[PDB]
């Protein structure tokens, strides 16, 4: 079911000068991210931190302080040009967590292996009032 | 001698001192 | 973690998951409409409450809501 | 040729390599600062810190202070001084109170800057910073009372 | 009479506001020509001054005790050019707008494009429609008599 | 790490993350070991948390209350007094 | 390769079709309005014109003809102001005697009993005292009818029927091409040479023949009616060589480069008239002949067609080091394919040069009768200040939309633009601490002198005679200015202005033109807290512009466009992320900063420079020195200046002064308005329009077009525009109203 590839250290990165926009010690101490792609040609691509960097021919594999930043580069990656790009979360264990696309298909691709998560069989005009449930710790849109 | 002498330091100076002090002791640290 | 819910008025349009910065949203099989498609909301423990989704939400009233909740390091967007 | 270079060559940490930041002597003055000397019990680090800070505080408190045309503006703002070290000190040891444990290992880095395993520094633990802070308010009492000391007791000629 | 008020015509203070007044621009005529273009406006604005003093005196105005002319509007029938007729005049000429522009608003609402009637006005049927107005108090009365004049189903 | 163009490896996240110490001297103590030794017997009993917490506190707290408590007149004018007789309001006083 | 005129034949054909369809450039637009909101968009992208289209060519031919639309509105003005003068005004009866009447050119119609405006400015004239300071202007060029004055209006006119018809031909008829505008090279030299060398050596041209000698026989006290017409001084020449015997030889001196012979009416003196309290007419012209040299050299640097002289991007990529890797290869190609970059750049440049001009207008006074005339003086500072502040704002608006929509790594790269980008974050972070830093010590010594003097303790207090804080370096380069004339500028014989000292006061008509300025302590803190201000409002400017693309915040801001409410209240919240809101901010604090400059210019000039010279030579100033005293403390500018100068203003009612009362009041009013669009949220105006709505639906009375409230955008517009409106004129109102009374 989509064994997710595994990331493959010794992967060059961009060519890129250096930026005060990078890691900090939340990298060092909670998380990461690491995007990776494939690189038809060396070309230029702007940072989703900085300026811009140089994508080598070949395997790029760039680390990133917050996941909504990976998600950026691999938009602009996916749209402006055409590159097929998957990303995962490290931790300081040094343990990493395949995240995107989480089961090979992008998520906008309706695919038949997915249960359905926090969906409601009613209109959203049919929620409870909160009187409902004073006093109990649910919330009238959790239920 | 003169009564405001000392307890205007005191409430003014040392007491929010201490008071500061110990209730950042409390908030800033996981029991 | 932000709440994120999805009620059935949803028509599978599918902009909202085109539009989430953090992939929270998915697209999932149905039956109660002619795309056989509805949203899913499996990650939002990556929301980061910046309601994107709901502002591609084509119907009326909206069929996705995100309900902001309590706050994470990663629910904050913060880099340090 | 180019000066700034990424740091240590890695160009996705979020800091560069300049000449303010990491040019030879600069390096080597950073590094011979009692802040910066990892393997020294940090009480001897805490009290050269300590001196050189309490030194400093009788400067300008003395001076600019509302005795200065008084007599006593001597021992006026040294006293000033003694009451500003001795209120750096509890915030010194409420911070060390409040962000370490003893039970728990010290929180510096363990790494050096060419990749090598090192004693990770004493001063990030609980009785190491104790130990810094204590010598840190010894070395500010004796540092102010040794400046208190040179001018006003002796005449000593100055300005 | 009427709270405490005495008659211009016969108060202290408002002639001596008139005389006081008038003092002042007799000042500005001086250290010109006599008879210049300056001057002759100067005068203008006196005599003017002068009739307003007078036509205030007219009328029968109400003074207090700076002289100025207080204005009654509790109903009495002695003070209605004050502010009951001005104000009939009023809902005459407000109800004549708002029946003007809700009358158009009714013709242009029948079209596919009636934004395109608003942004751009249809000066022809506007001006077939201003001069109902004249009558839109009888109108007004007929429409809410014929219970048109209120949306019902709103 | 650092193999000509790569910079990421699982084995050493602290090279991966910059978790170096840029300024650490990782040199022998400066100070003579006679010196060393006159100071750390000196200055021992101010080394506990919360012993050296609570007498800062509190000696610093006596310390104010007697130097303030004492004070010349010469120091403060607030207790020195006022000097003159006083005037009169506008028609109190 | 060469350089030629190419064009295109009409290439839009004048018509009255689109007058009829409402923004027919924006196809949402043009279809038509469903909601209100459609007619604020109307308005809001009526000249942007790099997003109603994406060719480069169209945007620079609308550039182009809306620039000549625009220089036909400046003349239309000029036009105005010119006729206003020849039929409304006392300008003959001022030329007479100008140190009693004062100058007005504005009479208002008798209608609702206005015509108290129409005050006693004297001369058998009643009228509106104007501050435009054109009487000076007039007066300096030779003018000495109204005859003059309507020839120059007809003039003008006709000088904008022909703009107009060149905007509408060089758009309809002949527009050129790309390639035409992409030529800097022979545009700088057009523009360096011949807009400005030619210009100038042109008005210099026209001081020695008409200035020079007509202000002569006025100077000497001819009556301006007996005066020879300007042209007689062309045609007979020994009626200047009675002024200017070196007319004499004329123009053999040039020559035959004796052009000490020449000395008589060019000359390097300096400093001021003595009779007329301006500049010496002689050194004007002097002045614009080396002007005009220096120009005419200059615009023969860049080649174009014939070999010699220098292209732009060999120049800027010549200029690289280790610093800065490849800096400046790549500049000329983004500097002439966008036009906000050279927008922005211009627009700083020309905010930087009316500030210069405020400051040098005020110091080295140019025209006659002008620095006795202290409302004229005020004014004109005070005008010259708030535009170019306002151009300064814009600088760094411009500048954030080129970063958003025209800055382009793929194909235009820059290094120097990029390593800015890179370090950003330290940029920024230094900035804001000298901020910081600066807003500590100038401030916080305001607030200390405050407490100080509240505690009874001035001993403690930093002044004059408790803690001075002397600006040493203004003193000592000010004491270096008043011993430059003769010992290293030997060829002066006046320092370049009476402000830097030597004694020598000049007054005209018992007032006091100039004297040397004191510089003390309240002079050292107040230009700290000038310093503070400007680095605020560059820090705000500079931190909209370094992160208008991408921030650690919101890592894709570009898309989100140049301007932008928000992103959703996520990540905490995103409030104005955008980069159009950080010029929102700017101008708050541009603001502040131009307020508190005009505040101390003023205060000073009627503290320590203005005021009335008497018989022994004994000057009494307007304020009696209360600047060096009470300008110290917060207190003293509450007290001593506002409360102090504000009485004239609230006094004004009752006078023909009653104006500035009035619209003093009603900036108060309108600023006080802003505030409702400043503080609050269009979600609860939406709300209440929906009521209102209700309203109007319950009786057949509701609008098609729906009534929506205004964007989040549109709002702190709104909010930010009536802002500035109701502060720059309640300060507009105070200072005229004061100085006109006062003065
Ligand atoms: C002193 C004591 C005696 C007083 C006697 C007073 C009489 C009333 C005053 C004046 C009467 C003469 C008016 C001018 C002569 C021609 C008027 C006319 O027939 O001009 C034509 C119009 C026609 O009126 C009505 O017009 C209505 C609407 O038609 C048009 O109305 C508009 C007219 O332009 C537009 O064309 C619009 O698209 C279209 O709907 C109706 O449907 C009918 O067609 C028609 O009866 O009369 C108009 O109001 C013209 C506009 C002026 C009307 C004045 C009414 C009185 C005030
Ligand atoms: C709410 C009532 C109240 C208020 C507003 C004040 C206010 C003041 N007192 Mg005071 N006082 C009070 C009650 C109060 N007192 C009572 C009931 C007593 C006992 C009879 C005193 C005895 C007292 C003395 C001897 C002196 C003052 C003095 C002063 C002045 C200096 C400030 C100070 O030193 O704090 C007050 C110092 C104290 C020792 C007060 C302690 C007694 C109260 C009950 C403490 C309450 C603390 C409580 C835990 C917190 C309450 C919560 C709330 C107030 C936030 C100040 C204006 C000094 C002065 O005269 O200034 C010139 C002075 O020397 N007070
Ligand atoms: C057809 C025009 C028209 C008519 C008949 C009415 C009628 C009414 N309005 Mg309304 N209004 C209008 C236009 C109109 N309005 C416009 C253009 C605006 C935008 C400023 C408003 C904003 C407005 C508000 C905010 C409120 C009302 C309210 C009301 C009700 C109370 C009266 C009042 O206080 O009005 C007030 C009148 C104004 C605020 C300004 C009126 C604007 C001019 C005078 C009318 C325009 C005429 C039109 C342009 C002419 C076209 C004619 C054609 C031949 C071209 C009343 C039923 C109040 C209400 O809710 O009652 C409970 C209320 O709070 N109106
Ligand atoms: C920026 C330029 C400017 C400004 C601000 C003013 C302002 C003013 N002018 Mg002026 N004027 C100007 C340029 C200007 N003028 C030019 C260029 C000329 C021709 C060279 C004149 C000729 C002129 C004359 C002869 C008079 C004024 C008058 C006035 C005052 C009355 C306003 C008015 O027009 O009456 C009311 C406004 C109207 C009646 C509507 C104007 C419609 C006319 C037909 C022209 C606009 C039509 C437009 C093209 C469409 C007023 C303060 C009058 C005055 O000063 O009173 C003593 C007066 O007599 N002006
Ligand atoms: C000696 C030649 C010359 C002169 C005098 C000017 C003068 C001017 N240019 Mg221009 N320009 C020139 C050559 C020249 N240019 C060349 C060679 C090029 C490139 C091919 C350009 C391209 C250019 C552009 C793109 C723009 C200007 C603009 C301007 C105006 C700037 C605004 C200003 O300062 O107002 C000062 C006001 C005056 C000096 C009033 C007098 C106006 C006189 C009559 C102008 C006549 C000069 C003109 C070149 C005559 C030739 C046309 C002829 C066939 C009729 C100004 C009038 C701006 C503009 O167009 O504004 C509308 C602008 O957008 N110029
Ligand atoms: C563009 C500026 C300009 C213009 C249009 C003129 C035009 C003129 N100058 Mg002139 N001049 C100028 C600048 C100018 N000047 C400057 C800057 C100086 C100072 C160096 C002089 C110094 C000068 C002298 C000394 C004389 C003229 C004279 C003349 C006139 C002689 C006619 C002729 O033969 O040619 C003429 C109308 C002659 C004259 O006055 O004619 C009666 C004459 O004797 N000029
Ligand atoms: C040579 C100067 C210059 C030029 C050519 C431009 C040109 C442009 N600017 Mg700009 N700008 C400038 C200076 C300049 N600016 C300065 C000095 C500032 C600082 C304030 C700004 C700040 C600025 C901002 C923030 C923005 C622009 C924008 C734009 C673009 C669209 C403008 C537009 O159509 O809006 C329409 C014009 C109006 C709606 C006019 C508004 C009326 C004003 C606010 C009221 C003025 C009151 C009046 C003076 C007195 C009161 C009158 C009343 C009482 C009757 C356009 C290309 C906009 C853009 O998106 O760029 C792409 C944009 O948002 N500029
Ligand atoms: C650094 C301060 C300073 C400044 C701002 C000036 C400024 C000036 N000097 Mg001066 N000078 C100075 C120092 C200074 N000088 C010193 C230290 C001496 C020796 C004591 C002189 C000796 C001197 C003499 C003898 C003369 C001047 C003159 C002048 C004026 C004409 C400038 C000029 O010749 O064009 C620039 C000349 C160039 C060749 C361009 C080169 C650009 C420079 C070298 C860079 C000018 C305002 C002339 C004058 O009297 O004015 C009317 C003149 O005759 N100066
Ligand atoms: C002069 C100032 C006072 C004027 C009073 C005028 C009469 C007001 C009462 C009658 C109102 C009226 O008939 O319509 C009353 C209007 C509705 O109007 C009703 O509409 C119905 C359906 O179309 C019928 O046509 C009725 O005849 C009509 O009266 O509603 C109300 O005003 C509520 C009051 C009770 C009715
Ligand atoms: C008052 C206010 C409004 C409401 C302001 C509105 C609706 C603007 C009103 C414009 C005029 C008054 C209405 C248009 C009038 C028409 C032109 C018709 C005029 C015809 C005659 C009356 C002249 C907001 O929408 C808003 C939004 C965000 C923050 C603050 C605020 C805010 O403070
Ligand atoms: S709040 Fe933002 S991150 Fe969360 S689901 Fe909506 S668009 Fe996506
Ligand atoms: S935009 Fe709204 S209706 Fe469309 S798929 Fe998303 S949640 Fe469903």
């Amino acid at each position: 079911g989509f064994t997710p590839p595994e990331l493959d250290p010794n992967t060059p990165s961009p060519i890129f000068g250096g930026s005060t926009g990078g890691l900090l010690r939340k990298a060092q101490v909670e998380e990461f991210y690491v995007i990776t792609w494939e690189s038809p040609k060396e070309q230029i691509f702007e940072m989703p931190t900085g300026g811009a960097a140089i994508m080598r021919e070949g395997p790029n594999l760039l680390k990133l302080a917050r996941k909504e930043q990976c998600l950026a580069l691999g938009t602009r990656l996916r749209s402006k040009y055409k590159i097929k790009y998957q990303f995962y979360r490290v931790f300081p264990s040094g343990e990493v967590q395949y995240l995107h696309p989480k089961d090979g298909v992008y998520p906008e691709k309706v695919n038949p292996g997915r249960q359905g998560v926090g969906v409601n069989f009613r209109s959203i005009g049919k929620n409870v009032s909160p009187i409902e449930v004073k006093f109990t710790g649910k919330q009238p849109y959790d239920l | 001698i003169n009564l405001p002498s000392l307890f205007v330091p005191l409430v003014g100076l040392l007491f929010p001192a201490v008071a500061m002090a110990s209730l950042f002791l409390h908030v800033e640290k996981r029991l | 973690s932000h709440s994120v819910k999805i009620y059935d008025t949803c028509i599978g349009c599918t902009q909202c998951v085109r539009a989430c910065p953090t992939d929270v949203l998915e697209m999932i099989p149905w039956g109660g409409c002619k795309a056989k498609q509805i949203a899913s909301a499996p990650r939002t423990e990556d929301c980061v409450g910046c309601k994107r989704c709901e502002s591609a939400c084509p119907t009326d009233f909206l069929s996705v809501r995100v309900y902001l909740w309590h706050e994470t390091t990663r629910s904050m967007g913060l880099a340090y | 040729y180019q000066v700034v270079q990424p740091i240590n060559g890695d160009p996705f940490i979020g800091s560069l390599e300049t000449p303010v930041t990491s040019s030879p002597l600069v390096a080597w003055y950073l590094s011979n600062l009692p802040g910066y000397r990892t393997a020294v019990n940090p009480l001897l680090r805490g009290i050269e810190v300590g001196l050189a800070h309490g030194f400093l505080l009788v400067g300008p408190f003395v001076k600019a202070g509302p005795l200065r045309n008084t007599e006593i503006a001597g021992q006026a703002g040294s006293l000033a001084a003694g009451g500003l070290v001795v209120i750096l000190s509890i915030c010194l040891t409420i911070y060390g109170i409040s962000s370490f444990n003893e039970g728990d290992p010290s929180t510096a880095p363990s790494l050096t800057l060419t990749g090598r395993k090192k004693q990770p520094d004493q001063l990030q633990t609980a009785d190491g910073w104790a130990k810094f802070t204590g010598g840190f308010f010894f070395g500010g009492i004796s540092g102010v009372t040794w400046a208190f000391f040179l001018l006003y007791v002796l005449d000593l000629p100055y300005f | 009479d009427i709270a405490g008020l005495t008659p211009c015509k016969d108060s202290k203070q408002f002639a001596k506001r008139e005389k006081q007044s008038i003092k002042k621009l007799e000042s500005s005529l001086k250290l010109y020509a006599p008879d210049s273009a300056p001057a002759l406006a100067i005068n203008a604005t006196i005599e003017k001054t002068k009739r307003r003093f007078d036509n205030y005196g007219k009328q029968g105005l109400l003074c207090g005790a700076d002289g100025l002319p207080h204005l009654i509007v509790s109903g009495d029938q002695r003070h209605w050019g004050e502010f009951i007729t001005p104000g009939i005049l009023f809902l005459y000429i407000a109800g004549w707008i708002g029946w003007v522009g809700r009358s158009y608003l009714i013709a242009i609402r029948d079209d596919k494009k009636p934004t395109q009637k608003e942004i751009i006005i249809d000066v022809p049927l506007a001006t077939g429609l201003v001069f109902r107005g004249f009558s839109w108090p009888i109108a007004a009365y007929r429409e809410l008599l014929n219970g048109e004049l209120v949306a019902k189903d709103v | 790490y650092g193999d000509k163009s790569v910079y990421f490896d699982l084995e050493d996240l602290g090279n991966t993350t910059g978790q170096w110490d840029l300024y650490g001297s990782d040199a022998p103590s400066p100070y003579n070991s006679l010196q060393s030794k006159f100071f750390e017997t000196f200055a021992a009993p101010f080394t506990k948390r919360g012993l050296l917490l609570k007498f800062l506190i509190l000696g610093g707290g006596s310390t104010l209350a007697y130097f303030s408590a004492t004070a010349s007149g010469d120091i403060l004018p607030i207790k020195k007094g006022p000097q003159l007789p006083p005037q009169l309001g506008p028609r109190l006083g | 390769p060469e350089v030629k005129i190419l064009v295109d034949r009409d290439p839009i054909k004048t018509s009255f079709e689109q007058w009829a369809k409402p923004g027919h450039f924006s196809r949402t637009i043009a279809k038509g309005p469903d909601t209100t909101t459609w007619i604020w968009n109307l308005h809001a992208d009526a000249h942007d014109f790099d997003s109603h289209t994406s060719d480069l060519e169209e945007i620079s031919r609308k550039v182009f003809s809306a620039h000549f639309g625009q220089l036909s509105i400046i003349f239309l003005w000029l036009s105005g102001m010119y006729f206003h003068g020849a039929r409304f005004s006392n300008y003959e009866a001022w030329l007479n005697d100008p140190t009693h009447i004062r100058p007005s050119a504005q009479v208002v119609w008798p209608i609702v009993g206005q015509e108290i405006l129409n005050g006693d400015v004297g001369g058998g004239f009643r009228g509106i005292q104007i501050t435009s300071g054109f009487f000076q202007i007039w007066r300096a060029s030779g003018i000495t009818s109204e005859l003059q004055l309507y020839c120059t209006a007809i003039g003008a006119l006709v000088f904008a029927a022909l703009m107009l018809f060149a905007g509408w031909f060089h758009y309809h008829k002949a527009a050129p091409k790309l390639v035409w505008f992409q030529d800097v090279e022979s545009m700088l030299n057009h523009h360096l040479a011949g807009l400005l060398g030619l210009g100038s050596l042109s008005w210099a041209g026209h001081q020695v023949h008409v200035s020079l000698p007509i202000n002569q026989f006025l100077n000497a006290g001819v009556d301006p009616k007996e005066i020879p017409l300007p042209h007689e001084f062309i045609l007979n020449r020994d009626l200047l060589a009675q002024l200017y015997p070196s007319f004499a030889e004329g123009a053999t001196p040039f020559f035959t480069l004796n052009w000490s012979k020449y000395a008589d009416f060019l000359t390097f003196r300096g400093g001021l008239d003595p009779l007329t309290g301006g500049l010496w007419l002689t050194d004007i012209a002097h002045h614009h002949l080396a002007i005009a040299i220096l120009f005419l050299i200059a615009g023969h640097m860049y080649r174009t067609n014939w070999g010699i002289g220098h292209g732009i991007k060999d120049i800027l990529e010549a200029h690289k080091g280790p610093f800065t890797g490849q800096g400046h290869k790549g500049l000329y190609e983004i500097l002439t394919t966008s036009w906000h970059a050279q927008l922005s750049i211009n627009l700083a440049m020309l905010g930087s040069l009316t500030i210069i001009v405020a400051h040098h207008m005020y110091a080295m006074p140019p025209y006659p009768y002008l620095a006795t005339d202290y409302g004229t003086q005020l004014s004109l500072f005070t005008h010259h200040m708030w535009i170019g502040g306002f151009l300064i704002v814009g600088a760094a608006a411009h500048a954030a939309i080129f970063m958003v929509r025209d800055y382009d790594p793929t194909t235009r790269y820059n290094d120097l633009l990029d390593r800015v980008l890179r370090h950003r974050d330290a940029i920024i972070s230094h900035l804001n601490w000298v901020c910081i830093f600066l807003g500590f010590h100038s401030f916080g010594l305001y607030i200390h002198n405050d407490t100080m003097s509240a505690l009874g303790r001035p001993q403690d207090m930093f002044s004059d005679t408790a803690i001075q804080l002397q600006p040493v370096f203004a003193q000592w380069i000010q004491n270096t200015h008043a011993l430059a004339p003769g010992t290293t500028a030997p060829g002066a014989t006046t320092s370049t202005s009476l402000t830097w000292g030597g004694g020598d006061l000049v007054s005209v008509g018992g007032k006091v033109a100039l004297l040397p300025i004191p510089l003390g302590t309240a002079d050292f803190l107040v230009h700290h807290i000038h310093a503070f201000t400007i680095h605020v409002t560059v820090l705000i400017l500079l931190k909209g512009v370094l992160f208008a693309r991408s921030s650690r915040l919101i890592p894709d801001k570009a898309n989100l466009g140049f301007r932008f409410p928000c992103d959703g209240p996520g990540r905490g919240g995103t409030c104005q992320v955008s980069a159009w809101d950080h010029v929102f901010l700017g101008l708050f604090w541009m603001y502040n900063a131009i307020s508190v400059v005009i505040f101390h210019f003023s205060w000073k000039m009627q503290s320590d420079v203005w005021g009335s010279i008497n018989d022994q030579g004994v000057v009494t100033h307007i304020t009696g020195g209360n600047f060096a005293q009470s300008s110290i403390t917060i207190n003293g500018w509450l007290r001593d200046f506002l409360w102090a100068q504000a009485s004239q203003v609230i006094q004004s009612y009752g006078s023909s002064l009653s104006a500035y009362g009035l619209f003093f009041l009603g900036a108060h009013f309108v600023w006080a308005f802003s505030l409702m669009f400043l503080f609050s949220g269009r979600g609860y105006w939406q709300e209440l329009i929906e009521s209102i709505v209700w309203a109007h639906n319950k009786l057949k009375v509701a609008p098609a077009t729906q009534p929506r409230a205004l964007s989040i955008v549109q709002g702190r517009a709104v909010g930010v525009t009536h802002y500035l409106l109701g502060g720059i004129a309640t300060t507009w109102a105070f200072f005229l109203a004061r100085i006109i009374a006062v003065g």
